[PDB]
């Protein structure tokens, strides 16, 4: 009976390995996605900043 | 499914069980040769609780006979339904105890109970999921008291998480067969308080008065008393063998009926019990069943509950009945006689219904009441024990065999604290 | 002792599973955010293509 | 509380003060960490560089 | 009661790091079952046929096989705050003994420091784990500490409430 | 629009043997499972293979006998064998044995059967559980199963139709303990929980159904009618429909007040049916008198928070709305002040059918009322008296403590129910 | 399009007694791939072979095809490899040659053996060696029975299993593991036969074999021949040991109530409670899966089911293989055998995957083999039969290399 209990415990610990492994992959993927989030925000912001400049010069020239 | 092995000790235990297996086999339709002849499927589906199919429709009872004299064992195989028991289950000494509890507990026990335990162990592992054990014995004899007592102690050490019943007749001053009855009773009960799960107190006085007034018999031989006791024992286990509207196993009743762990001695009754002159003049209703059930004279113990209060009570009904009548009858019998029931527990009566009556009757009942009046019996034997012990009468077969003086003093002390704690909880 | 070690290990493994499930929710909704936000970037991109187009028209 | 206890300190005939001393040693370190918090706690806003 | 524990951890951390390195015999970070027997021999105690395998089995719970310094701090902290956890403590005891050792034969009065840190307890409670008396000292070794701790944990574990329960009287 | 129904314990699956008989008879499905559009049956039965219908239900119990009669009964074919779960030994009116001793190994199998039932569904509305809190199987693993359901789904509705132990009519002894320890989880795990007393159903069938000797069969029969009446809105189209996520919002004014008094109308016998016509006006009256409620308690001592009204049959919204107006302007019943409108009505077209051998007459139209009030607070106090009455000397606690419990949960659960008493009382106060 | 099947040992030809019963019943031009049958039963004990000769299929099998020796191998790999195999193996392969000569488009050979015995291990390995020399390029499908950890009928079966697998690496191209304890558990759990014999086991093994060769016998929406398993499931030349599973293994009572569709049976084929090998695929990481579909199945839902599997997280995939599936659909529904314990089904699925859970089995076997070998127990029997002390240790180190290979690839 002790041996039976031992095997059940070993199983839960082994099941933990793959879960924690896939969790590490998910953090990496979410990190890659969120870094891209910051980079794309900056690019969109640059276009907007450029836009107000172009509109101001057009109005001023007139 | 759930299985109960049967253990019969001594002469009283052996003869009680013989009528028990006859009545049970008639309920399931097995002829004395041990073959199946029933009609309904409800009889074949629940014979694994008490029997094992051997080979070709051979159903053998799951029972163990155990004693110290050959006369009882021979008297079993002589009578009908005597050929159904497996001969290996006749664990059996030869010398005898002689109504000496020490000889049944120290001298002869040491060489038999090991053999008894082998057969009992085989019958426990022969089944899958034990419900409990069932022991029928006396408290005044030697080979029933001492032999069965040590067996109970050893069994509880082996299988502790399992139920256990002990159907025990106790001695009383008016029906006094042996002379050393108090020495046997107080020591035997001293073991039952710490070993048995729950015990059912029986005595011969009540059996005699049931056959006098209710049954109105002229020559009540022991066959009729054993016939009465068998009907009660079949009633306590009908829930395991037949489906019903409200099932109640052994564990369900014990956990519900026993409010404190040492207070597990019960008073029993049975209904209906009617004479042949009045079996025609009666009706069969739940209230008619209830009053004859709760009657003081109809208790199968000679301890009047109306001298005290009820702690808990249980009812096991059998037959096609309406559960509303069951519940309203328990409520009414508790409301009119309100003083006879304990106060700090509301609804002191648990009830259950099973849809299969005993063969030959339309509707029956079985009462299991845990009252506080039982302390009378403990005092009634305790004073007789102290009266004898304060001059050491009949002591040399006790002290010369292995008991000392402190064992009897331990017995009195445990006796006295139990009657004192009954007095507190009442 | 072993019967209770097993319960603590089971608790730890479930605490990880409910965590794994929550991690998938984060993965999914963040992907949705990229689709909506890149649409926003295209709209601003469209705005400036039209914007520098009409500037040159005014210059000529 | 240490310097009101009945036993003579120089005597090893009692040998029960070895629990009083090891109870003393925890509120001395408690006093230490309290003073460490005191230094950390009275400098949260200072009027001048020079006074503080 | 927190101050005793926090202050104890503040000082024992440096002792623990060297205790780890010293238990290792291969100059690495991994503690093999092989090393444990060598340590017991240094203490002067002998393992049983399967003791070491149980010792390695119970501690490690994030991977299988040899142990690592990360597992070792996890064990240390969990066991230390374990008190009402009914948790394993097979390899905690050997390390706590080594850390609480500075004499290289065992320790005498320092049990009380161990005890007070775990709980103020009582002089009678001390008469439980061992037989040390306030005035007398003793000689001690690895043999007499691990066995007594292990037995005490088995003794507490056994007691539970079935029909041992006791209710106020009527 | 699929909902699965789970039955826990003896009383639980007995109620189910009435409901599924009634359900198959409504949709013309033979007891062997085959029919000799029409998707109304889908909410309870999945069409397997060709011309075969399997219910969306599991029976489970710790005792073998009550489940076994169903296996060999008339409906051997209707239910897939795996659904009918059984144990090896009963909990025996012991909450601890059902929550710590035997539940712990039966409920894991239960949930991985529940898993694929939910997976087979597509637009799962919710769950509905059937248990009596007096026993052990219904209480212990009942509360346990609810806890595990809350961590599995949480957001999905869990309709719990529970039977409380009646004050006077009772079969067990330790059912006070069972009810308190079970309620402690019935609070924060069930979304919507309906009480069903036993004395109420007994007293109804003695007066209205004029059956002087009623058994459990008739009780289970009328419970099926109530359940059928609030699922008719999923099964058949109506003039004004209400779904299962409407009770969530309209009947629970506070996250710890979800205990509803059920009542049905018209409970009328076969012969009186001829003599009295049953229009909408008189039946809307009959849905509020305490002589036709499913819990023996007096709502006159309390004030209503919100009510829901299922109407079945040929009912137009005109006269039912007029009748609801008439009820609110009367003063023999009263509403809580801050809630001006206390009703939610609903009408569905199909009339309730009759089962052969049943005692319900064939009626033009029927009403099922589900209200919420403060008379529920009286039941909890009445229960507290006799729970504490026995607990003050530690009676029967030795079984539960030996089975794995301690003193903490008795004291802490008792005081938690006491806090619940204060919650009902404070809301009532203006 | 023809494939011939040889059956070795008491276990191999009993499995064959189920396989050919199913084949002839199924075919009552499509039969050309199997039909006289294209088989040779061969064994060293004549008792089981003469059961075939006096059975009901006395006329079906050509008399010479039934090969039978004169004396047993005594459960000794050495005896069945060097002493008695040397006389029977030459007659066996001299028959396989002209059976292959009668064929024209031979896909490959498929062999049935149990590695715990003497014949199945010894001359089974010997026969595979000489076939690799003679043909080489033709696929050899090896359906072996490895010994279970806790259920065992022999004592020295570790010796035979290690000594057989050592050659099973470089001889068979496709190798399918089937334990007995796992199938016992399957027949107890899903088929609810509480008392199963070898007959039930051999019946559902034949169902698996027939499902993976049905692509040749009958045209499907997406056919998959014997060369596809060779390519799509073996990422490296030394990893070829495949878990097998089949669904739905359902009794008559349960099947009619259940609604069998592709998504749920694709799920059922991936739980460890329905595999033919007692191993925990959760303990491992999948490399590549192959899904055989028979019956009424359209390509949509098989693709939908495979999508749900890849997104679930109780089962993880290897990083070197993002597209780890090879599906196959065939029109013909699975046939039934009167007396068989399986009910008729509209559609069935046979999964043949590859993982690292098998790497766990070989370590578990190595320990038991290692324990007995160190004190030279039972070694003297094999040495007397013609072997020596060297080859036990060298076979041990070969399994050690395989353990390292699984731990490294899974990384
Ligand atoms: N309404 C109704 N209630 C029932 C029925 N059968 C039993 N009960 C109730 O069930 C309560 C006791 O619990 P049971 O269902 O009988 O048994 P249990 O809940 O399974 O607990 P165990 O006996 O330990 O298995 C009693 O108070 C009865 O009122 C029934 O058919 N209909
Ligand atoms: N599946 C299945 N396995 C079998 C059968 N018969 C034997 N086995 C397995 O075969 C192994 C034992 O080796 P055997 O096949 O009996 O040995 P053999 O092939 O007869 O070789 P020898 O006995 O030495 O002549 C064990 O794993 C048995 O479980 C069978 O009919 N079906
Ligand atoms: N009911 C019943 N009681 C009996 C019978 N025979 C003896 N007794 C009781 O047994 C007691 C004496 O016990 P005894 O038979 O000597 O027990 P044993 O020697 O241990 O088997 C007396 O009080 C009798 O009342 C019997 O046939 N039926």
């Amino acid at each position: 009976h002790n041996k039976q209990l031992r095997e059940s415990i070993n199983n839960l610990r082994r099941e933990r390995i793959m879960f924690e492994s896939i969790q590490s992959n998910l953090e990496r993927e979410l990190a890659k996605l969120k870094r891209d989030m910051a980079d794309m925000i900056q690019q969109a912001n640059g276009a907007f900043e450029a836009r107000e400049k172009a509109i101001g010069e057009m109005n001023a020239l007139k | 499914m759930r299985e109960i092995v049967h253990i019969q000790g001594g002469q009283c235990g052996n003869q009680i069980g013989a009528k028990f297996w006859e009545v049970v086999s008639d309920e399931h339709g097995i002829d004395p040769t041990g073959t199946y002849h029933g009609d309904s499927d409800l009889q074949l589906e629940r014979i694994n609780v008490y029997f094992n199919e051997a080979t070709g429709g051979r159903y053998v009872p799951r029972a163990i006979l155990m004693d110290l004299e050959p006369g009882t064992m021979d008297s079993v195989r002589s009578g009908p339904y005597g050929q159904i028991f497996r001969p290996d289950n006749f664990v059996f000494g030869q010398t005898g105890a002689g109504n000496n509890w020490a000889k049944g507990h120290y001298t002869e026990g040491a060489e038999l109970i090991d053999s008894v335990l082998d057969v009992v162990r085989k019958e426990a592992e022969s089944c899958d999921c034990l419900q409990g054990f069932q022991v029928c014995h006396s408290l005044g004899g030697g080979t029933g008291s001492g032999m069965g007592t040590l067996l109970i102690s050893k069994i509880r050490e082996e299988y502790p998480d399992r139920m256990m019943l002990t159907f025990s007749v106790v001695p009383s001053p008016k029906v006094s067969d042996t002379v050393v009855e108090p020495y046997n009773a107080t020591l035997s009960v001293h073991q039952l308080v710490e070993n048995a799960d729950e015990c059912m107190v029986l005595d011969n006085e009540a059996l005699y008065d049931i056959c006098f007034r209710t049954l109105k018999l002229t020559t009540p031989t022991f066959g009729d008393l054993n016939h009465l006791i068998s009907a009660v024992m079949s009633g306590i286990t009908c829930c395991l063998r037949f489906p019903g509207q409200l099932n109640a196993d052994l564990r369900k009743l014990a956990v519900n009926l026993i409010p404190f762990p040492r207070l597990h001695f019960f008073m029993v009754g049975f209904t209906p019990l009617t004479s042949r002159g009045s079996q025609q003049y009666r009706a069969l209703t739940v209230p008619e069943l209830t009053q004859q059930m709760w009657d003081a004279k109809n208790m199968m113990c000679a301890a009047d509950p109306r001298h005290g209060r009820y702690l808990t009570a249980s009812a096991l009904f059998r037959g096609r009945m309406s559960t509303k009548e069951v519940d309203e009858q328990m409520l009414n019998v508790q409301n009119k006689n309100s003083s006879y029931f304990v106060e700090w527990i509301p609804n002191n009566v648990k009830s259950s219904v099973c849809d299969i009556p005993p063969k030959g009757l339309k509707m029956s009942a079985t009462f299991i009441g845990n009252s506080t009046a039982i302390q009378e019996m403990f005092k009634r034997v305790s004073e007789q024990f102290t009266a004898m012990f304060r001059r050491k009468a009949f002591l040399h077969w006790y002290t010369g065999e292995g008991m000392d003086e402190m064992e009897f003093t331990e017995a009195e002390s445990n006796m006295n604290d139990l009657v004192s704690e009954y007095q507190q909880y009442q | 002792l072993y019967y209770l070690l097993g319960e603590r290990t089971r608790r730890e493994h479930l605490a990880m599973d409910m965590k794994v499930r929550a991690s998938q929710q984060l993965k999914k909704d963040s992907a949705d955010d990229l689709y909506t936000l890149t649409a926003h970037f295209n709209e601003m991109r469209a705005a400036k293509e039209q914007a520098e187009r009409e500037l040159a028209r005014m210059k000529r | 509380d240490v310097k009101r206890k009945p036993y003579d300190l120089l005597d090893y005939s009692r040998n029960a003060f070895d629990t009083d001393f090891l109870e003393f040693n925890v509120q001395i370190n408690d006093l230490e960490l309290q003073l460490q918090g005191f230094v950390n706690a009275s400098f949260e806003h200072i009027t001048s560089t020079e006074h503080a | 009661a927190a101050a005793r524990e926090r202050y104890a951890r503040k000082n024992e951390q440096n002792e623990l790091e060297r205790a780890f390195n010293t238990i290792d015999s291969k100059g690495d970070k991994k503690i093999d079952a092989e090393e444990l027997t060598e340590l017991f021999l240094r203490l002067g105690h002998k393992p049983k046929r399967g003791e070491v395998e149980d010792m390695i089995w119970e501690v490690d719970e994030d991977c299988d096989g040899c142990i690592s310094l990360l597992e070792f701090q996890t064990l240390y902290t969990r066991c230390r705050d374990d008190k009402t956890g009914y948790e394993p403590r097979g390899l905690f005891n050997v390390v706590e003994f080594v850390m609480n050792d500075k004499n290289n034969q065992g320790f005498i009065t320092l049990e009380e420091a161990m005890q007070i840190m775990y709980l103020r307890y009582g002089r009678a409670e001390l008469d439980m784990q061992l037989e040390q008396v306030f005035g007398t000292a003793d000689l001690n070794s690895g043999k007499i500490l691990t066995l007594t701790e292990f037995l005490h944990c088995l003794h507490t574990n056994q007691v539970k409430q079935l029909l041992n329960r006791v209710t106020a009287k009527t | 629009r699929e909902v699965i129904s789970i039955h826990i314990g003896q009383a639980g699956i007995q109620v189910g043997n009435a409901c599924w008989e009634l359900y198959c008879l409504e949709h013309g499905i033979q007891p062997d499972g085959q029919m000799p559009g029409d998707d109304a049956f889908n909410t309870f039965f999945s069409e397997t293979g060709a011309g075969k219908h399997v219910p969306r239900c599991i029976f489970l119990d710790l005792e073998p006998t009550v489940v076994d009669e169903v296996r060999t009964g008339t409906y051997r074919q209707l239910f897939h064998p795996e659904q009918l779960i059984s144990g090896k030994e009963d909990a025996a009116n012991n909450f601890a044995r059902g929550h710590y001793t035997i539940g712990k190994e039966i409920v894991d199998l239960a949930l991985d059967r529940i898993r694929k039932l939910a997976d087979n569904c597509t637009g799962l509305q919710g769950f509905l559980v059937f248990n009596a809190v007096g026993g052990g199987t219904g209480s212990g693993l009942g509360s346990l199963l609810l806890e595990r359901l809350s961590v599995d789904y949480g957001k999905k509705s869990k309709l719990g139709f529970t039977v409380y132990p009646s004050p006077q009519v009772s079969t067990a002894v330790v059912e006070p303990y069972n009810s308190v320890l079970s309620t402690h989880s019935l609070l924060e795990h069930t979304d919507v929980a309906v009480m069903l007393d036993n004395e109420a159903i007994y007293d109804i069938c003695r007066r209205s159904l004029d059956i002087e000797r009623p058994t459990y069969t008739n009780l289970n029969r009328l419970i099926a009618q109530v359940i059928s009446s609030l699922t008719a809105s999923l099964r058949f189209d109506g003039a004004l429909n209400v779904d299962i996520t409407e009770f969530q919002t309209n009947l629970v004014p506070y996250p710890r007040i979800h205990f509803m008094l059920s009542s049905y109308a018209p409970i009328i016998s076969a012969e009186k049916a001829y003599h009295e016509q049953l229009s909408v006006a008189e039946i809307t009256n009959a849905a509020f008198e305490p002589a036709s409620m499913m819990v023996k308690c007096d709502p006159r001592h309390g004030k209503y928070m919100a009510c829901c009204l299922m109407y079945r049959g040929d009912v137009v919204p005109k006269d039912v709305n007029a009748s609801v107006a008439t009820i609110k302007t009367k003063r023999t019943i009263q509403f809580v002040d801050w809630c001006p409108t206390g009703f939610k009505c609903g009408i569905n077209y199909q009339p309730p059918t009759v089962v052969p051998g049943g005692d319900l007459a064939k009626v033009q139209r029927a009403v099922c009322m589900i209200s919420n009030s403060t008379a529920i607070g009286e039941i909890f106090s009445r229960l507290d008296h006799k729970f504490d009455l026995m607990y003050a000397k530690r009676a029967f606690v030795h079984w539960y403590v030996g089975e794995g419990m301690e003193e903490g949960e008795f004291s802490e659960a008792r005081e938690d129910l006491a806090a619940l008493e204060k919650d009902f009382e404070e809301v009532g106060a203006e």
